[PDB]
């Protein structure tokens, strides 16, 4: 159990994936960044294609709310166990957005407290 | 004030009886200007049922008879007394009610 | 099944709250009886239910025009993992044995 | 009765078709010299609606379904 | 509108809905002492209220 905000983003993601989230792609993010809503975000890096990343940084920088960047972001999604639909297919999660404070109303949780001290320094 | 009225209902005889002799039991405990019970009427509805639900031979209606009994008792008497010679723990599918008007 | 999600976990929520919860069934009332001043459709909710109830994991019972729950120890797992409800929650049912 | 035959008339509907872009690329606006995001759309103080709603201008006719203005370009 | 688009057409004198609820039918039904129960029902559990037959 490493106290990182690595290792936490996946029980981060976890979060964003089963309490609502699921801001796959430009749909469903702009309610946390143009409401404010969403004071610390995670951002796919190593991209091909500079579109969607320069209107997500562009949406952020429309209050300039800074994000997370870590690399290999799909096994975070493989990890996030996103099987559902009973048990049918095996999709994946490319993108989600942490909404309403740095961290939902939900459980408290250590990852809270990491993301609250990643966004601080 | 002493006014004070119970309406006891059932649908049978020897319960009304029972409880009548609850009554003058306690009437027997200690004296009192407790009159007598009131019987009302025999107060009977009639339902009447047709059972072959399509038409299919005779007109049997059955006539179903529901006899409500009803006693009353005004008492001008002392509370304890009264409450405690009727809750007692009292019979079973007979309806007592106290009012005050 | 398609009522939007937020009013299927506030009925789980509720439901393990409360422990078992009723159903009537009628497509023209204006607005539930007990979920009443919420506008709530009631075709959506009962998809879900018959849904849930094909799934297999409440007893389905078709119980003339009303309906209950059937709760087990497997079915209160179901719904605890299903809702991802903290593991300290216990139902106000089995209060004091 | 019998079976009326169902495909003289409408046989069976299929689902919506429309032709949509990865990324958005409608919904938002470039070109107002301005190095990011410029909003030349004006907000309507309707906040009833969602945040991700983008408000249009169309030529004919109003689709909001909870308030619809009336205006024009004239 | 909202209000054409869906549910335009309400029922006052529903009978059907507001049936006999106890069992899953319309029929058998009098609105007289709130009976929503069956004839066949009603005899069924006539004599457990207290139902006497003397004509």
């Amino acid at each position: 159990g490493v106290m990182d905000v690595n290792t936490a983003l996946q029980e981060v993601l976890k979060t964003a994936l089963i309490h609502d989230g699921l801001a796959r792609g430009i749909r469903e993010a702009a309610k946390a960044l143009d409401k404010r809503q969403a004071h610390l975000c995670v951002l796919a890096s190593n991209c091909d294609e500079p579109m969607y990343v320069k209107l997500v940084e562009a949406l952020c920088a429309e209050h300039q709310i800074n994000l997370i960047k870590v690399d290999d972001n799909k096994k975070l999604g493989e990890w996030v166990g996103l099987c559902k639909i009973d048990r049918e297919g095996k999709p994946r999660k490319v993108v989600g957005c942490s909404c309403v404070v740095v961290k939902d109303y939900g459980k408290e949780s250590q990852a809270k407290d990491v993301i609250e001290e990643y966004f601080k320094c | 004030i002493h006014r004070i009225r119970i309406t006891l209902t059932s649908r049978n005889v020897k319960s009304l009886e029972k409880v009548c002799a609850d009554l003058i039991r306690g009437a027997k405990e200690k004296n009192l200007k407790v009159k007598g019970p009131v019987r009302m009427p025999t107060k009977t509805l009639r339902i009447t049922t047709r059972k072959t639900p399509c038409g299919e031979g005779s007109k049997t209606w059955d006539r179903f008879q529901m006899r409500i009994h009803k006693r009353l008792i005004d008492l001008h008497s002392p509370s304890e007394i009264v409450k405690q010679i009727t809750s007692i723990s009292i019979e079973p599918g007979v309806e007592v009610e106290v009012t005050i008007a | 099944m398609l009522m939007p999600k937020k009013n299927r976990i506030a009925i789980y929520e509720l439901l393990f709250k409360e422990g078992v919860m009723v159903a009537k069934k009628d497509v023209h009332m204006p607005k539930h009886p007990e979920l009443a001043d919420k506008n709530v459709p009631n075709l959506h909710v009962m998809k879900a239910m018959q849904s849930l109830k094909s799934r297999g994991y409440v007893k389905e019972q078709f119980a003339w025009r009303h309906f209950y729950w059937y709760l087990t120890n497997e079915g209160i797992q179901y719904l605890r993992d299903y809702l991802h409800l903290p593991p300290e929650i216990v139902p106000a049912t089995l209060r004091r044995s | 009765k019998k079976r009326k035959k169902k495909s003289y008339t409408t046989p069976k509907k299929n689902k919506h078709k429309r032709k949509k872009v990865k990324l958005a690329v409608l919904k938002y606006y470039k070109v107002d010299e301005n190095g990011k995001i410029s909003r030349l759309r004006r907000e309507c103080p309707s906040d009833e609606c969602g945040a991700g709603v983008f408000m249009a201008s169309h030529f004919d006719r109003h689709y909001c379904g909870k308030c619809c203005l009336t205006y024009c370009f004239n | 509108g909202h209000q054409q688009l869906y549910w335009s057409h309400p029922r006052k004198f529903g009978q059907g809905s507001r049936s006999c609820r106890v069992c899953s039918n319309r029929h058998g039904l009098i609105r007289k002492y709130g009976l929503n129960m069956c004839r066949q029902c009603f005899r069924q559990y006539a004599k457990d209220i207290g139902f006497i037959k003397l004509d």
